[PDB]
RNA sequence: UGGAGAGUUUGAUCCUGGCUCAGGGUGAACGCUGGCGGCGUGCCUAAGACAUGCAAGUCGUGCGGGCCGCGGGGUUUUACUCCGUGGUCAGCGGCGGACGGGUGAGUAACGCGUGGGUGACCUACCCGGAAGAGGGGGACAACCCGGGGAAACUCGGGCUAAUCCCCCAUGUGGACCCGCCCCUUGGGGUGUGUCCAAAGGGCUUUGCCCGCUUCCGGAUGGGCCCGCGUCCCAUCAGCUAGUUGGUGGGGUAAUGGCCCACCAAGGCGACGACGGGUAGCCGGUCUGAGAGGAUGGCCGGCCACAGGGGCACUGAGACACGGGCCCCACUCCUACGGGAGGCAGCAGUUAGGAAUCUUCCGCAAUGGGCGCAAGCCUGACGGAGCGACGCCGCUUGGAGGAAGAAGCCCUUCGGGGUGUAAACUCCUGAACCCGGGACGAAACCCCCGACGAGGGGACUGACGGUACCGGGGUAAUAGCGCCGGCCAACUCCGUGCCAGCAGCCGCGGUAAUACGGAGGGCGCGAGCGUUACCCGGAUUCACUGGGCGUAAAGGGCGUGUAGGCGGCCUGGGGCGUCCCAUGUGAAAGACCACGGCUCAACCGUGGGGGAGCGUGGGAUACGCUCAGGCUAGACG
């Protein structure tokens, strides 16, 4: 499914500016920079005080639509995190960040997460030399996420890695722009992520 | 008679065998007496064949009969080597 | 180990056989209360040595007959007719509840 | 329209007649000897008991009168014979029975 | 490393209380929709009825033949006959047909689970050890002849071989009676007496191989017995004649009242007998914070069954699914006399049903049977096919793109919404098109060595030109439910207690956010809903964890049986209780870690577990028991 369709309507409905197109969510064209109200005929009307279930559902939907992961994989990852020892929320965020498509996005190979998903699915991304075409692939600490030697001549990768010159990467990632590769150093901490999501709200949403 | 044979435990197109001591009259995946090794025919890992040599020698001393494949795998593990 | 029980001879009216009543205490599986159950075993007395009221040990044995699978190991203590009277009163109460 | 395992059936029939015969002899001889043990004719009694024991063991050679059931029949025969001669005495021929 | 509640009785409140919802689950079915792959899974009903094919055979290295054919001999020719050889056919004989496979009928039971007993037992093949195999004789098939029958098939006569059957001998040894010793249920030893053994075949031929016989042991498999546990109804309270026990027998591998004679009058039951109903049981599985509740499909273990009922034969082993006999129902053949048959084996047909698959491929892999071996058989199995039935992975594009096309819907007529959504611009390349193209497969076997160890060599792929790799390469399925509250999502029109909706509360009789349609929105997404069922919430059968003055609930009262419960002190026992050690707790599953399919599902390896029960030892505060003592309870 992948929800494929309009994206900045989620930028509007969630009330927080999301980055689903990469660019144009920074440019004054996101429609969140100019239309912050939710979509539909009844978007500009006075909003009623939402229920607690409303708040938790909206927060979980925000966190899910940020990564573009379906409800099935999302709930499975949450249950997997809850089975493990440690804080459920931080482990859940580390699991979501460990996805191959999200790592490709974080490493600057793609401008958006869905563009990264298409780059992975089409075999333009390799892991430790071997080609991997699975967005749900879990990257372990130490894996070298590289670009296919046959794909390093493509225009989009040239553009993205030409813009990545001088740009800093996450504290848990390393980037080699000349070799067009990177390394997943460690699992990111909660302080490492600046996501506008309260993970405890999602934990309480699935606690029901 | 009691025999030393292989039992199939992997999934479809993914065969994984247990070198096992069991009565011949039972099904090949049924209740065996003892697992004395394991064998991976596709060589997926560097350790794709392990045999408990002393236990195999015991079961051969008491009168177990291995299959041709089982005897081959045991011979590869030096069960019969008397050098 | 062959099971060894201890009970009371409550019937010597058979030939070379005695009815040994054996009690046992155990906690209830759900309610935890220590409850007391009992069972009568037909034990082999090849010498008619044991009489009514005798508290005797009983040993698991090769089957002597149908329902007779135990022998009398030894005599724990001599005739105490109090437990026999208790059993007989428990049996006599059955005639009072018919219709 | 059936398979030739019927052969097995045929064989069984033969073996049946092979077994029923031997047993029918043994029993017969047994009775005879016991009669002579009741009437006191110890010589002929033991002389026939020897042949009966021989037939018992020979039938035990095959599948007719196989494992220690044959020893059971021999035991009962020799016991009954020695007991019946003890009601008369004089084990003349001194055959199967030990001194 | 684990626990959420909400709606609803009232004008309003608190409580009690039921109903309902949010969650998870399924061998599912039904509606709408429906793209790919991997792994799983798929008659829950009629244990109804079945066409058809296959599913259990194999050994010429146990034995003699028939038929068809060839070659070489004794003969001058003929007749007759001898030897060798090929194919085929059954027969005699051995092993296997008791495994594997199917199913849940029946069973409330030593059936199963669990822990023990067997001094009361068996175990073909296999392994280790000791010893032996001498001589003679006989029969039935095949085959030949004749008869009966429509058939199935059957009867009589005659010839013959053997690893077929029998006799005598040898007695390593074993079996039995009796006696003695040890041991203690029928265990082990010893003496006399008696009884019991055998089979040959093949060669690389006088030396080995496959075997045979007796015995002891191992190993494996099993039989029987016992403690404890195992659903509902007491609107089932009394049950029992082989019934309970004894003696002696029969029977079995073995105990047993299993069976039979005779004798005794016992045995069972509110601690639920007997009866009725229901139901294979378990490892596990689903749910649950747990306790518990529910369940026993796939896989694994044990049981039982093979159209219904009964029964023996053969055998190490069967009361024998594809063996036999009889009775019953059914179907088919029938010359009406009589016969044949048994998918709950694989696939398939039909019936029933809401519903459950291919009359597929293969002997390559693993396993099984027979054989020295070659090899043969194997619908066990390994695969493929069909079905969103489940689980997992993936696609229907990515980026740029207006203060914002049209259409459509609202509207204070200013405008707002569908919405960067689209068209479009650039980019990648699902599908597909080619080429390469597997792992799974190295053993049996052969050669060297010594038919050993070791070394070497060769054959063999159903899946399948599939997986996978390389190149080329097209923007290229989205649906379903919901939007009054519980519960995330609102307007317009139509309708007018009509048509309808509805899990619960409830909505509609003129302007319905609840009906129907539209626009918009919310939720999931190759799925979405519905129905059914289970657990959950439900502390609503309350052990954890509830109650009974007025909400459902104290018996009308007493006397008292069983049962439950028991003041203070000392001691003995150690039953409950507790502790240590040890055995048991199969595997799979669950948990954790690492690893293999590009990830996952799936799978492999390792680790950790654990109640219960058995055994040995220990503790004695409490409960228990026994013995004694005290007076505060009780009675006098
Ligand atoms: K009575
Ligand atoms: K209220
Ligand atoms: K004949
Ligand atoms: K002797
Ligand atoms: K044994
Ligand atoms: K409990
Ligand atoms: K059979
Ligand atoms: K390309
Ligand atoms: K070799
Ligand atoms: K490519
Ligand atoms: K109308
Ligand atoms: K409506
Ligand atoms: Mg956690
Ligand atoms: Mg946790
Ligand atoms: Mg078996
Ligand atoms: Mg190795
Ligand atoms: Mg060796
Ligand atoms: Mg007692
Ligand atoms: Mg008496
Ligand atoms: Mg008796
Ligand atoms: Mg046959
Ligand atoms: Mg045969
Ligand atoms: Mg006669
Ligand atoms: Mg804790
Ligand atoms: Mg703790
Ligand atoms: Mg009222
Ligand atoms: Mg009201
Ligand atoms: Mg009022
Ligand atoms: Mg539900
Ligand atoms: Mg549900
Ligand atoms: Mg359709
Ligand atoms: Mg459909
Ligand atoms: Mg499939
Ligand atoms: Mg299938
Ligand atoms: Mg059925
Ligand atoms: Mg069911
Ligand atoms: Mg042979
Ligand atoms: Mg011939
Ligand atoms: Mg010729
Ligand atoms: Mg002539
Ligand atoms: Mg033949
Ligand atoms: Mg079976
Ligand atoms: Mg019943
Ligand atoms: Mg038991
Ligand atoms: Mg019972
Ligand atoms: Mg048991
Ligand atoms: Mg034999
Ligand atoms: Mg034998
Ligand atoms: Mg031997
Ligand atoms: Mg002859
Ligand atoms: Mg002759
Ligand atoms: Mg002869
Ligand atoms: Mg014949
Ligand atoms: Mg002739
Ligand atoms: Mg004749
Ligand atoms: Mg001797
Ligand atoms: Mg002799
Ligand atoms: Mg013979
Ligand atoms: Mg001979
Ligand atoms: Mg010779
Ligand atoms: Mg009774
Ligand atoms: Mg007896
Ligand atoms: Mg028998
Ligand atoms: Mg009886
Ligand atoms: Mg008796
Ligand atoms: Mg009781
Ligand atoms: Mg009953
Ligand atoms: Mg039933
Ligand atoms: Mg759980
Ligand atoms: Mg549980
Ligand atoms: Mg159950
Ligand atoms: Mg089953
Ligand atoms: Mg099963
Ligand atoms: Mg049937
Ligand atoms: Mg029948
Ligand atoms: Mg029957
Ligand atoms: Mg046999
Ligand atoms: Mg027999
Ligand atoms: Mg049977
Ligand atoms: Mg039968
Ligand atoms: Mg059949
Ligand atoms: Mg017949
Ligand atoms: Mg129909
Ligand atoms: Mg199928
Ligand atoms: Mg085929
Ligand atoms: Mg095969
Ligand atoms: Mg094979
Ligand atoms: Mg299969
Ligand atoms: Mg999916
Ligand atoms: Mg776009
Ligand atoms: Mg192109
Ligand atoms: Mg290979
Ligand atoms: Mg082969
Ligand atoms: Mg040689
Ligand atoms: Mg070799
Ligand atoms: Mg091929
Ligand atoms: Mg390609
Ligand atoms: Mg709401
Ligand atoms: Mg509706
Ligand atoms: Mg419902
Ligand atoms: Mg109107
Ligand atoms: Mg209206
Ligand atoms: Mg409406
Ligand atoms: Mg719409
Ligand atoms: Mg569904
Ligand atoms: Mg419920
Ligand atoms: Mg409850
Ligand atoms: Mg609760
Ligand atoms: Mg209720
Ligand atoms: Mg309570
Ligand atoms: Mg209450
Ligand atoms: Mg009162
Ligand atoms: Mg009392
Ligand atoms: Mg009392
Ligand atoms: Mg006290
Ligand atoms: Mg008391
Ligand atoms: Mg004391
Ligand atoms: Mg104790
Ligand atoms: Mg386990
Ligand atoms: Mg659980
Ligand atoms: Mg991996
Ligand atoms: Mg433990
Ligand atoms: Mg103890
Ligand atoms: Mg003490
Ligand atoms: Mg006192
Ligand atoms: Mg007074
Ligand atoms: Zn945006």
């Amino acid at each position: 499914g992948r929800y494929i369709g309009p994206v900045c309507r989620l930028c509007r409905r969630e009330g927080v500016k999301l980055y689903l197109k990469g660019e144009r969510c920074y440019s004054p064209k996101c429609a969140m920079e100019r239309r912050p109200y939710p979509p539909g005929q009844h978007g500009q009307k006075r909003a009623r005080r939402p229920s607690d279930y409303a708040v938790r559902l909206r927060e979980k939907q925000k966190l899910r639509r940020i990564y573009g992961i379906s409800e099935r994989q999302f709930r499975n990852l949450f249950e997997e995190a809850s089975k493990k020892k440690g804080v459920t929320g931080s482990v859940f965020l580390g699991l979501l960040e460990s996805r191959l498509d999200n790592v490709v996005y974080r490493l600057g190979f793609a401008v958006s997460r869905r563009q990264a998903r298409q780059l992975v699915r089409h075999g333009h991304i390799t892991v430790n030399g071997r080609r991997v075409d699975l967005p749900s692939y879990r990257v372990r600490p130490g894996d070298e996420i590289a670009v296919a030697e046959k794909s390093r001549n493509l225009e989009l990768i040239r553009q993205n890695l030409e813009a990545m010159k001088g740009r800093k990467v996450g504290p848990w990632l390393s980037l080699d722009v000349e070799g067009m590769k990177g390394k997943f150093l460690r699992l990111p901490d909660r302080e490492d992520l600046a996501l506008p999501v309260n993970e405890q709200l999602v934990i309480e949403f699935y606690s029901r | 008679m009691v025999k030393i044979r292989l039992a199939r435990f992997g999934s479809k197109h993914n065969p994984h065998y247990r070198i096992v001591v069991t009565d011949a009259r039972r099904k090949r995946d049924g209740k065996y007496i003892e697992k004395i090794g394991y064998y991976d025919p596709r060589k997926t890992t560097p350790d794709w064949l392990k045999v408990d040599v002393e236990r195999a020698r015991y079961w051969l001393s008491v009168g177990a009969q291995p299959t041709d494949t089982a005897r081959r795998l045991l011979r590869q593990a030096g069960v019969f080597r008397q050098e | 180990p062959k099971k060894v029980l201890t009970g009371v001879v409550v019937s010597d009216k058979m030939q070379k056989t005695v009815t040994v009543l054996v009690e046992r205490q155990f906690p209830h599986p759900l309610y935890g209360k220590v409850i007391k159950r009992s069972k009568k075993y037909l034990a082999h007395d090849p010498e008619e040595k044991y009489k009514l009221g005798d508290v005797v040990e009983i040993i698991e044995s090769r089957p002597i007959s149908k329902r007779k699978r135990f022998r009398v190991l030894r005599l724990v203590e001599s005739g105490r007719m109090d437990l026999v009277e208790k059993y007989l009163i428990r049996r006599q109460n059955y005639e009072s509840l018919s219709k | 329209r059936n398979l030739s395992a019927l052969k097995r059936h045929r064989q069984s029939l033969k073996r049946r007649l092979r077994n029923k015969a031997k047993k029918s002899a043994i029993k017969t001889l047994s009775k005879k000897a016991i009669q002579l043990a009741q009437e006191g004719k110890a010589e002929e009694a033991l002389k026939i008991m020897r042949k009966a024991e021989s037939l018992i063991d020979k039938a035990a050679k095959g599948s007719t009168l196989h494992k220690n059931a044959a020893a059971r029949r021999k035991s009962r025969l020799m016991r009954k014979v020695r007991q019946l001669l003890e009601a008369a005495g004089a084990p003349l021929i001194g055959g199967g029975l030990s001194a």
